[PDB]
């Protein structure tokens, strides 16, 4: 089972896809996203990524067939080694800080624009001792429920 | 940023798979 909290923030994510409100994402709105992520899938490309996931094969991704996918991708950060390698990535300098700067280099990679305001808005979430980086146990604590 | 990151890598993946089967015609 997921924290009602995870699955409010699933709810969330599925919204950012589901840009119309009818409770699916279609190749369009998968589209619209990779392309704002710096991709250019054609239509058969985005139809073979929906089709993996579409349960009922109605050609959409559903809120219940999003959660699944997103439920098993969770399962790439859950071990104590898994989350040290995303450590790892986040920290490009190795000095166990993730500061703006480096947060903001991974969601750039990733193809996300952020604002400055929103890579510090994402900080302030996950700076517990108030010093405006994440260390290790921070991002340990973010990582896990 | 926990799910923020793990949906961007998932579309990364997604690209990469569909990369991946394109691949695997050119090799076979
Ligand atoms: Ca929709
Ligand atoms: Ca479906
Ligand atoms: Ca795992
Ligand atoms: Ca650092
Ligand atoms: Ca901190």
């Amino acid at each position: 089972q997921l924290t009602e909290e995870q699955i409010a923030e699933f709810k969330e994510a599925f919204s950012l896809f589901d840009k119309d409100g009818d409770g699916t994402i279609t190749t369009k709105e998968l589209g619209t996203v990779m392309r704002s992520l710096g991709q250019n899938p054609t239509e058969a490309e985005l139809q073979d990524m929906i089709n993996e996931v579409d349960a009922d094969g109605n050609g959409t991704i559903d809120f219940p067939e999003f959660l699944t996918m997103m439920a098993r991708k969770m399962k790439d950060t859950d071990s104590e080694e898994e989350i040290r390698e995303a450590f790892r990535v986040f920290d490009k300098d190795g000095n166990g800080y993730i500061s703006a700067a480096e947060l903001r280099h991974v969601m750039t990679n990733l193809g996300e624009k952020l604002t400055d305001e929103e890579v510090d808005e994402m900080i302030r979430e996950a700076d517990i001792d108030g010093d405006g980086q994440v260390n290790y146990e921070e991002f340990v604590q973010m990582m896990t429920a | 940023f926990a799910l923020r990151y793990n949906i961007l890598t998932l579309m990364r993946m997604l690209s990469l798979k569909s990369l991946k089967k394109q691949m695997k015609k050119v090799k076979k």
